[PDB]
C-alpha cells in the first residue's frame, strides 16, 4: 500500500459489486476511439503557390 | 480511487450557500431548491462552466439522510509502544543481542501476504541501563524504517522520557547518541506514517504493522525479550484526500468517464474540492419507483461536501436550509 | 568493477525515452475496523459489556464499502464470533457501517474488546434459509500499477 | 448448509471493450493477479462470481 | 581508459536528482537539466536493506527465515551470499558461536 | 589547429580555431534497469549509511 | 502555448518571498541567494517536493533583466464604431435593404485564408429615424452572431444612447427591442471577445474582424450605407491565461518533457500558477561560456512570476530582494 | 482560432527556430516507450488454493 | 553545507579533478560532489566550487568536510541538450632502486 | 540583391523519433498544412529550410 520506485503514480485500486462506465474509466479501461478513415481538411482557396 | 455504489453516486461541492437562482455568480455555489408542496428537492449549482441542477429527489422516496463531520473520516495512526518486560530482566542481560522484528503487512500490493520485515538491532553489554538501551534502539530502527534511501515512508518512531511522559522526541537516521540526552527513557512509541497519494491515481492507503520480538537466552531457556502494547492514537490523517478521490470519482457520474485517457483528446473537468482542508459529507439516498406493476426501486445517493472550520458551520447552515426547503429532519451535526 | 558489472546481461532498447513496465501483485484481502455500535448507536467502549446479546443487531464501520447484503464475517478470532450482515451498507461519507448480527448460536454476545479500531474482518460465507431466500453476496475486483525508468 | 451470491451488471456492458491503458488482471485462486489478454469485461465479470 | 571507468562508476554509482514532481534539481552550463538516473547500488538499495551495527546469526537467520516463509517455497530457500574477505570470516566466528552451543 | 597530434594529420582545410592545439571530444549514454528492488536482500554496516 | 526560445527558458512561480533557505515551508517560496562578492546569483525555491534551486547566474554574464507589468501583457479587445455614413444620408432612406458584412479573418485555421463571415439586415421603412435603424440593426446582428448554439462567441453588439454616451447597452439574441426603449442611438458598437483556453492544449487566440457595408440604391447612386471607425478599447483580457501556458511550457525544462502521453504512465507536474489570477514578469536573461575555447555563449534566461494587486507590491519587493543581493539595477515597475 | 464544435480540445500550436525536447513533448510528439517484455510479478507465497 | 542545492568550495593538495566532474567524499555516492567550474588555485592547493547532487535537499554535514576526507572522481554526467566539454585524464610515473658491492 | 538563412538544432536531434499523439503536418507552399507519415523529426526541419 505504498510505492516500491520513486516514480510510482498508481496504487492497486478495487471495488466490490454493480460496475460502472465510470468505474471502468477510472481503472483505465475506457478510452475514446479514433475514426482514422476521417479526416478533416479545414476548406480554403489557398493562394500560396500564386 | 474506485467506490462502490448502490447504483449510482453523485456529488456537489458546497463553496457556498445563496438560497436563490439568481444569486449563483461564482463557482461552487449551491441552493437546495423545492417547491412549496413538498414533493421535490433538488439542488441547483454552479458548475465552473454554467449552472447546473441535480436529479429530482421524490422526497416520499427518500431512505436515510445523514451527515457525518470531519472527525469520523479521519485514519487515526497506530501507536505501539515498546518497552522491557520485567519479568524476563529489569536491565539488560550483559552478553545477549537484542532484534526487534517490524511484520508490515500492506507493502506494496494489496493483500496480507505481501509482507515486509525490518528489524533494529542492539548488543546489550555491561552496565547499560534501561534508558540507554531506548537510546540506542531507537537509533537502530530510525536508521532502518526512517532512512532517505526507503521507497516509501514505513513507520515514525519516538522516546518518550520519564520526565515528560507524554511529549515525542523525534528520531531519525541522521539523529546521533548525543542528540538525546536524557537518563529517564522508558519506553520506544512506533507510530503508523501517512503514505503519498496522487489524485484519482494513487488513493489513500496504509502500511500496518506489528513489532515482534527475538528471543533471548537470560538464565538457560529463550525468553522472549519484549512486551507491546497499542498505545490509544495521537495523529489522524486528515479528510483532504478521501474527499478529492471521491469528487474526482463521482464526477465521472455527470461526465466523461475516461479522465485522461488518450492525451491529445481530452475533457477537462475542473474539480472544486480543496486536497488540503477537511470537508463534512452529508449523503441523502433515495430511489425511484413508478406507479404502475413495475414496482421495483431504483436506488440513488447525492452527496454534498461543504468545508469543515471545526464548528461546522458551513454544513450545518446547508443541512437547515435543506430542512426548511423540503420538510426532511436532517441531523445538525 | 567490471566482472561484477559483468555478470549482468544487456538489454538493447531503441530510443533515450522514458520506459515503462507492468507491476503485478495480489488480491485476498481483509479490512480494519473503524468501530462498533450497538443497536441504539452508541459506540462501544473497550470497557463495555456484550454487544450482542440474544442475536441482537449491532454495527460495525468500516473503512470502504468490501462487505455484501448476507455474508458471514469474522474478526480476529475467526468462526468464533461469526457477524452475519443485514441489509446493505449506509454510507456515511466514506465509511460503510453494517447492521451484523451473530451466528453459530451465540447467546451471550461477542465481548468489547474484539470490536477495536485496527481489529481485521475478512469474508466467510454468505448463507440463506431454505425458503423463499433473497440475493445475496456480492463480487469483487482489482487492478495493477505501473513502474518507470529514465537514461 | 446453503449459500449464495449475487452479481448485477447494466446491459451497457454486454459487448463492452477494455482499452486497457494498464494491463487487466485476473484474480486468481491462488491469490496471485495474473496478467489477462481478453479484451470484453465480462470474461472478468464471470470469473470472479465462479 | 578513463572515459571506460566514467562509464561503469556511473552504472553502478549513480544517484539520481530528479524531485517527486518531475523537476530535475542540476542544470547544466546549457541551462538545460542534467537527467541523472540511477545505478545498480542506489535502484536495488531501497528495499530490503538492513543497517546493523553488529552481525549475529540470531539477525540473518530470522532475516532470511521470515523472508522466506512469507515469499518462497520449501525448495526455493537458497540465499547465496555475495560478500567481501572479511565479511566471510564474520559469517565464520558466528557460525562458530552457534554450532558451539 | 594547424596540426592534429591525436590523428597526425599536418595540416588543416578547415580549421576550427588558430591556437595550434588539439582537443578530443567524447560522449555515451548509458542506463541501468533494476525491476524489482524487493528481490535483492543486503545488510550494510552501519557506519556505511550517513 | 509553444513559444520560441533563445536557448532554454526556466520559470519561477515566486508567491511568497522569504529571507532564508530555512524559512521555505510552502509550495511557491523563494528567495534570491547571493554571494557577499556578487559574483553569482541563483534562486532557491521551494517546490511541490521539496527545496530546489535554479541555475547559477554568472552576475558578469547577463544582458539584460527587465520586469513587465500585468498590463503590459492585457490583450485591449478592438472595438468597432458602426453608424450611418452623413454624405451618403443621416436617416434611413425608404424601402432600402442595409446589409452589413462582418468579415472574420483568422476564424477556427490559423492563416488568413480560413475567413468567415456574418451577416446582419435591415429593410428600412417609412417613418424609421436613425436610432430605430440602430435598434433592429443591432437586433439582426445579435440574432445571427450570438445563437446560443453557436461554435464559439464572435463578437459582441452594443448599442449606445447619445444622452449616456460612455455606457453601453447589450444586445444579444434573446433580448426584444420592448427591451431596448431609448430614441437617441448614435451608432452601434461591435467588439470581439474572449475565445476558449485549455492549458497547453489550447492556446489564447483571437479572431479579428472588420465591418462591410453592400451598397444601396439612394439617389439612383448606389452608395455604401455607412462607415466603420475603430474607438478607443474599454475592456482587456487578463494576464492570467497567459502566464499558466508559459508555466506549462516550462515546466518541461525542468520537469517531465512527457506530459500525459502514456496517460496512467506518467509524472504528474504541481503547477503554481492560478489562471484566475494576474501576474507580473522578470526575464533575467544571461549566458555560459566555457574556459579557453569555449568561447561560444549559451544565452538563456530565467523568468519569475509575482502575483500583483493593482499595485505591484509583490513584484517591487521581489526586485528589491534580487537588487539588494546581486548588485543589480533591475527597475521597478 | 477558435473552435468548430462544442468539443474540440486543441488550439493550433507555433513556435519558431531552436526545438527542443519540450517543444516537441507540447506538440504531443514525445512519449514514453512501453517494455512489453520487461513485467514484475510480486513475490509471494500464495496460500490460497491451499 | 550544501543546503537546497547551494555551491561550496573544497580544498584540495592539488588539481586532481575536473570541470564537470562527480567526485564523492567517504560515504562515496549518499554524498556525491559536482564541480562547478576550474580549480581556481592557491599555491598548491586547488579549491573547488561544488554543488550536490543527487536529490540531496539536506545538505552534507559538517563532520563529512574536514581534513583528511578521500576523495575519488566518479563521472562526468552532461544534459541531454546542447552539452559542453566536461572532464580531464591523469598520468603517473615509476621509480628506481640501486644496489652496492 | 543577396540573402541569407539559418536554423540551429540541437544534436540530440539526429535520429529523434516523433510518438505522434497528433498527426505530424508539413506545412505546403500554397499555404495548406498536409499531414505526413515520416518518424523524424529531421524530415521536417528540412523541408521547412528549403
Ligand atoms: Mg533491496
Amino acid at each position: 500500500a505504498g510505492k516500491l520506485g520513486k516514480f510510482q503514480m498508481l496504487g492497486f485500486q478495487h471495488w466490490k459489486g454493480l460496475t460502472s462506465d465510470n468505474h471502468l474509466g477510472a481503472i483505465f479501461q475506457q478510452a475514446p476511439q479514433k475514426a482514422t478513415n476521417l479526416m478533416v481538411q479545414l476548406l480554403a482557396f489557398y493562394r500560396g503557390k500564386s | 480511487m474506485v467506490i462502490s455504489i448502490n447504483q449510482v453516486r453523485q456529488l456537489y461541492v458546497a463553496k457556498a450557500l445563496k438560497a436563490n437562482t439568481a444569486a449563483l455568480t461564482t463557482a461552487g455555489d449551491i441552493v437546495p431548491k423545492a417547491d412549496t408542496a413538498k414533493t421535490t428537492l433538488y439542488f441547483q449549482s454552479m458548475s465552473p462552466a454554467g449552472i447546473v441542477a441535480s436529479d429530482k429527489i421524490n422526497l416520499k422516496h427518500v431512505l436515510y439522510a445523514k451527515a457525518t463531520p470531519s472527525e469520523a473520516l479521519a485514519h487515526k495512526l497506530v501507536r505501539y509502544s515498546v518497552t522491557l518486560d520485567a519479568d524476563v530482566s529489569a536491565t539488560p542481560v550483559a552478553g545477549q543481542n537484542y532484534i526487534l522484528r517490524l511484520a508490515f503487512r500492506q507493502y506494496i500490493g494489496l493483500s496480507e501476504e505481501d509482507q515486509y520485515f525490518k528489524y533494529g538491532e542492539v548488543i546489550a553489554r555491561s552496565g547499560m541501563t534501561a534508558s540507554d538501551f531506548y537510546k540506542k534502539m531507537a537509533i537502530s530502527l530510525a536508521k532502518n524504517l526512517e532512512n532517505k534511501t526507503e521507497s516509501t515512508p514505513l513507520v515514525n518512531i519516538y522516546l518518550i522520557s520519564a520526565a515528560a511522559a507524554s511529549t515525542d522526541v523525534p528520531v531519525t537516521s541522521a539523529t546521533k547518541e548525543s542528540d538525546l540526552t536524557a537518563t529517564d527513557y522508558n519506553q520506544i512509541i512506533i507510530e503508523e506514517t501517512e503514505q503519498p497519494w496522487v489524485l484519482g491515481m494513487m488513493p489513500q492507503a496504509f502500511i500496518p504493522f506489528t513489532p515482534q520480538f527475538l528471543t533471548i537466552t537470560v538464565d538457560g531457556e529463550d525468553r522472549l525479550w519484549g512486551v507491546a502494547t497499542v498505545v490509544t492514537p495521537t495523529k489522524t490523517v486528515p479528510d483532504g484526500h478521501l474527499i478529492a478521490d471521491l469528487e474526482y470519482f463521482c464526477m465521472g457520474a455527470r461526465g466523461d468517464i475516461y479522465r485522461g485517457m488518450g492525451y491529445p483528446n481530452i475533457i477537462k473537468t475542473t474539480y472544486l474540492v480543496d486536497p488540503g482542508a477537511v470537508y463534512d459529507v452529508l449523503d441523502i439516498h433515495y430511489f425511484y419507483t413508478g406507479s404502475n406493476e413495475s414496482v421495483q426501486k431504483s436506488e440513488k445517493t447525492i452527496t454534498l461536501v461543504a468545508v469543515d472550520d471545526g464548528s461546522h458551520t458551513a454544513m450545518n447552515a446547508l443541512i437547515g436550509a435543506i430542512n426548511t426547503a423540503s420538510g426532511l429532519t436532517i441531523a445538525t451535526l | 568493477l567490471d566482472t561484477f558489472l559483468n555478470s549482468f546481461p544487456t538489454r538493447e532498447f531503441e530510443d533515450d525515452n522514458e520506459y515503462y513496465w507492468d507491476v503485478i501483485g495480489s488480491s485476498r484481502r481483509n479490512i480494519p475496523l473503524v468501530e462498533a455500535r450497538d443497536e441504539n448507536g452508541v459506540v462501544v467502549a473497550a470497557n463495555a459489556a456484550n454487544v450482542g446479546v440474544g442475536t441482537s443487531p449491532f454495527y460495525l464501520v468500516f473503512p470502504e464499502d468490501w462487505f455484501a447484503d448476507g455474508e458471514v464475517i469474522v474478526g480476529n478470532l475467526n468462526q468464533v464470533y461469526p457477524f452475519r450482515i443485514l441489509g446493505d451498507a449506509r454510507m456515511e461519507g466514506t465509511n460503510a457501517v453494517y447492521k451484523v448480527e451473530l451466528m453459530g448460536g451465540n447467546t451471550q454476545g461477542v465481548p468489547a474488546e474484539r470490536l477495536q479500531q485496527g481489529e481485521r474482518f475478512s469474508i466467510e460465507f454468505a448463507p440463506v434459509e431454505k425458503e423463499l431466500s433473497r440475493k445475496v453476496g456480492d463480487v469483487r475486483f482489482t487492478s495493477p500499477v505501473s513502474m518507470r525508468n529514465e537514461w | 448448509t446453503t449459500i449464495r451470491i449475487q452479481h448485477k451488471v447494466a446491459g451497457n456492458k454486454l459487448n463492452k471493450k477494455l482499452a486497457m491503458g494498464i494491463p487487466m488482471v485476473r484474480n486468481l485462486e491462488s491469490g496471485k493477479q495474473v496478467k489477462d489478454t481478453a479484451n470484453m469485461w465480462m470474461h472478468y465479470v464471470d470469473w470472479e462470481v465462479e | 581508459l578513463q572515459f571506460d571507468e566514467y562509464k561503469n562508476n556511473a552504472m553502478a554509482w549513480g544517484t539520481s536528482n530528479r524531485n517527486l514532481n518531475g523537476e530535475y534539481m542540476n542544470f547544466g552550463k546549457s541551462g538545460n537539466a542534467i537527467k541523472t538516473g540511477a545505478g545498480i547500488f542506489e535502484q536495488t538499495e531501497v528495499a530490503n536493506t538492513m543497517y546493523y551495527n553488529t552481525f549475529s546469526l540470531k539477525l540473518l537467520e530470522d532475516a532470511l527465515y521470515e523472508l522466506s516463509a512469507s515469499k518462497l517455497a520449501m525448495d526455493d530457500r537458497l540465499f547465496v551470499i555475495k560478500t567481501g574477505e572479511r565479511g566471510a570470516i564474520q559469517f565464520h566466528k558466528e557460525v562458530l558461536k552457534t554450532v558451539s552451543g | 589547429g594547424i596540426r592534429n597530434p591525436f590523428t597526425g594529420q599536418k595540416g588543416n582545410p578547415y580549421m576550427s580555431f588558430d591556437e595550434d592545439s588539439a582537443v578530443i571530444h567524447r560522449m555515451a549514454t548509458l542506463g541501468v534497469c533494476v525491476l524489482d528492488p524487493t528481490r535483492t536482500m543486503s545488510l550494510i554496516p552501519a557506519i556505511l549509511q550517513g
